[PDB]
């Protein structure tokens, strides 16, 4: 399925300090993503993705380029659990990331999530979004706001990026109560279905 | 105000799943003791806005979740409040018995972070006005725990400070504990929000601590820093602020006319402004008059300069770092001191003028000279 | 009943990891291991 | 304190890296810098470029990665035990407040607070187109003075 790069973008913040299902949200955020990555990975071994801090109050990449179960190792440790967005930022450096993405013709991916409020302005958001779909960057994201976010710069976002959709954008806004995250986004085309554009 | 009810059930559900922050018993138990808007302290991030000062009774409620403080509201968290917010709770006692709660004992964040938990249970008892002794041993292994760390929080400094400050805020060495409180409104510079009743208070306790220091004068000082307006204004801040003219003008009874007690309960400031008049005087003549590698000083009438007279030139003049401060010695016969440094300074606006002076004296009066040394 | 069993299937692999993450870990020196030493 | 010798081999190659990068003002290129850094003197043996990109059109925006040095180490320890992290270098002349958060990335990598290294790769005005710093904090981070050690093999 999928032949490309991807960025995990985690937001360890005010809803991952704050469980959004067991065994917290930052925790639940994990585990699907080695899921997600499992998929991805198997989507094609060789899919490989980035993963970087959206959360606390610095940038940065965690996980950086690989397949590769190294992320699952990087992932291994924590972050600011009530931490902030960095995502304009974050997302900015996942394309510079994704940019330098090892043996392109993978294409650009991100997923991203929400653990923020989600502060930005559109214009950027949406320059990001040009900026992704300039670069050509996959963005699906995983969002489980306050109300959600959305209505928001998520939900135009992926709109704004996208004119094919897993070329550019698709989205899952995360649901709350008995959602596994893992399990919410198995539908969603962040994941399986078709896969990469 | 709901606010805790709303998030006594928002936050509840606030990913935050519906938790002990929504339980029957609980809800209750601030509308049992009020949503009158004084409260219990709410459960997260608006407990987390929450200090509420009626005493938190949900200090068992808060103590709630703290079972799944693991995989529940997780951070420090904890003393952000009650062991902060109930410290204020204001007995002995009180947190001394939830000391005898956690004693920083709970499960991860203090007994398997809970540092600045080992700050405050510690630091905690000594706001309590406990033993000197006990205090400082502990308090210098509080110190030594503070020692070797690298602790991202000023916090715990800002714990640290302000409780060996109240150490010594318990104490004279305001010397110390002034600049200690210094330093910690340095190590609260950053960080840290407050209310002014802590705010003046302190800086005027400061700002006290400043005159129970005086010093190394001082003069002027973080008086510039926030702590003014804010402290002064008025009351002592008054004087407050004119002992920082005093820490200037050096007039007695610009002052000694103000004096009250609480500054008269340290009569001695009549001598430290005898010491301020001096070392006031001196830092200026030490800093201006001389520029011309200012030195000599020496002694009477340029130190009754400092309107303060020749007989007492035989002494606070004479004492020299029997100031504290002054380097150099005496030649009595002809008057003379002999002076040296140790009179540093926060000013500016001069030497500024006279530096480049000289330095581009030599320097033009060089390429006289520098024209063909190496080039012819 | 079934919480622990999720959860601590959700920890082996993050237990998994350490491991796993070691194994990877392992192989590195084992060469200079090896690769000096021989 | 540590106060540094300095490798002039890294000097020369690290603008090869500004150099071989093409680095421009735009940007500056970056590296690792190597050495011990225990004593009260550290020194600067070696240094490399890490492959790097650099955005301050967003100040925090820049991308680098760890496993070169990573990979690298590996072979510097198989070149050389005495390699041990003492810091890393980017072009400059200048810093920007990113810096910090890439210093801290070496933090990780490195004994002490690792060793930033500024250099002018114009070498323009002085003694030195270089500057190395250590964070700190109200943060700090510091310049002490550094020099050039023997290396007579290079001074020859």
């Amino acid at each position: 399925m999928v032949l490309e790069a991807t960025v995990l973008v985690i937001d360890n913040s005010e809803y991952s300090r704050n469980g959004d299902f067991p065994r917290t949200r930052f925790e639940a955020q994990i585990d699907s993503v080695e899921f997600i990555f499992q998929a991805k990975r198997n989507s094609n071994p060789e899919n490989t993705v980035g993963l970087i801090s959206g959360a606390g109050a610095n940038p940065r990449v965690l996980s950086t380029f690989t397949a590769e179960f190294g992320k699952i190792l990087a992932g291994l440790h924590d972050t600011q659990i009530e931490g902030k967005l960095h995502m304009a930022t974050a997302l900015q450096i996942a394309q510079l990331t994704l940019k330098h993405r090892q043996n392109k013709v993978q294409h650009q991916r991100i997923v991203a999530f929400v653990c923020s409020p989600i502060s930005d302005s559109r214009d950027e958001l949406i320059r990001l979004a040009k900026t992704l779909k300039k670069n050509n960057v996959a963005v699906d994201i995983i969002n489980f706001g306050e109300i959600e976010q959305n209505t928001e710069l998520l939900d135009e976002f992926i709109a704004a990026v996208n004119n094919p959709q897993e070329e550019t954008s698709h989205l899952l806004t995360v649901t709350p109560g008995p959602r596994l995250l893992y399990e919410n986004i198995a539908s969603s085309p962040i994941i399986l279905e078709e896969g990469s554009s | 105000m709901f606010n805790n009810h709303e998030i006594d059930t928002i936050l509840s559900t606030l990913r935050m799943e519906a938790d002990p922050s929504l339980h029957p018993l609980f809800e209750q138990f601030e509308k049992f003791y009020e949503e009158k808007l004084w409260f219990q302290l709410s459960e997260s991030l608006t407990k987390f806005f929450d200090d509420a000062k009626s005493t938190p009774l949900r200090l068992r409620l808060y103590d709630n979740f703290v079972s799944k403080f693991y995989d529940k509201i997780n951070q420090l968290s904890v003393v952000k409040y009650l062991l902060a917010s109930l410290k204020d709770s204001k007995d002995f006692d009180e947190s001394l018995k939830y000391l005898d709660d956690l004693k920083a004992q709970f499960q991860e964040l203090d007994s398997k972070d809970g540092i600045l938990l080992i700050d405050s249970e510690i630091a905690r008892t000594y706001l309590l006005k406990n033993d000197l002794v006990k205090a400082r041993d502990l308090l210098d292994d509080l110190e030594k725990t503070l020692d070797k760390k690298d602790s991202i929080p000023l916090r715990i400094t800002n714990s640290f400070y302000s409780t060996n400050s109240q150490y010594f805020k318990f104490k004279n060495d305001f010397n110390s504990f002034y600049y200690t409180s210094l330093l910690y409104l340095s190590t609260l510079e950053p960080s840290t929000s407050i209310t002014l009743a802590e705010r003046q208070q302190l800086a005027y306790d400061l700002s006290i601590s400043a005159l129970l220091g005086d010093k190394i004068y001082n003069f002027g000082e973080l008086l510039h820093h926030p702590i003014m307006e804010t402290i002064v204004n008025d009351s002592n801040y008054d004087w407050l602020f004119q002992l920082l003219n005093a820490l200037t003008v050096g007039d007695f009874d610009k002052f000694d006319s103000l004096i009250k007690v609480q500054i008269s309960k340290i009569p001695i400031l009549a001598q430290h402004e005898s010491f301020l008049r001096q070392k006031i005087c001196l830092m200026t003549l030490i800093e201006t008059v001389f520029v011309k590698n200012i030195r000599m000083l020496s002694f009477e009438d340029i130190s009754k300069a400092t309107h303060l007279p020749k007989d007492n030139v035989e002494h606070l003049v004479m004492r020299a770092i029997s100031l504290g401060l002054l380097k150099g010695s005496i030649d009595q016969v002809n008057e003379l001191v002999t002076i040296s440094w140790v009179q540093p300074r926060i000013i500016s606006g001069d030497q500024i003028t006279k530096m480049k002076d000289r330095l581009v004296e030599w320097n033009d009066q060089v390429e006289k000279l520098g024209k063909k040394m190496e080039a012819r | 009943m079934a919480t622990l069993e999720e959860l601590d299937a959700q920890t082996l692999p993050g237990d998994d990891e350490l491991d796993q993450e070691i194994l990877n870990l392992s192989t590195q020196e084992l060469q200079t291991r090896a690769k000096l030493l021989d | 304190h540590e106060k540094v010798t300095i490798a002039p081999l890294v000097l020369l190659s690290a603008l090869d890296h500004y150099e071989r990068t093409q680095t421009k003002e735009n940007k500056r290129c970056v590296g690792v810098i190597l050495g011990d850094a225990n004593s009260s003197t550290i020194r600067v043996t070696n240094s490399f470029a890490l492959p790097f990109e650099e955005d301050e059109k967003n100040s925090d925006v820049w991308f680098l990665d760890h496993n070169y040095i990573e990979n690298m180490n590996e072979m510097c320890k198989k070149i050389n035990a005495k390699e041990k992290l003492i810091g890393w270098y980017h072009s400059g002349p200048k810093l920007r407040a990113s810096d910090l958060k890439i210093n801290e990335l070496f933090k990780k990598y490195t004994q002490n607070n690792p060793l930033l290294l500024i250099v002018d790769v114009k070498q323009q005005g002085v003694g030195l187109p270089t500057d190395a710093y250590v964070a700190i904090e109200e943060k700090t981070f510091l310049h002490l003075p550094c020099t050039i050690e023997a290396e007579e093999a290079e001074e020859i």
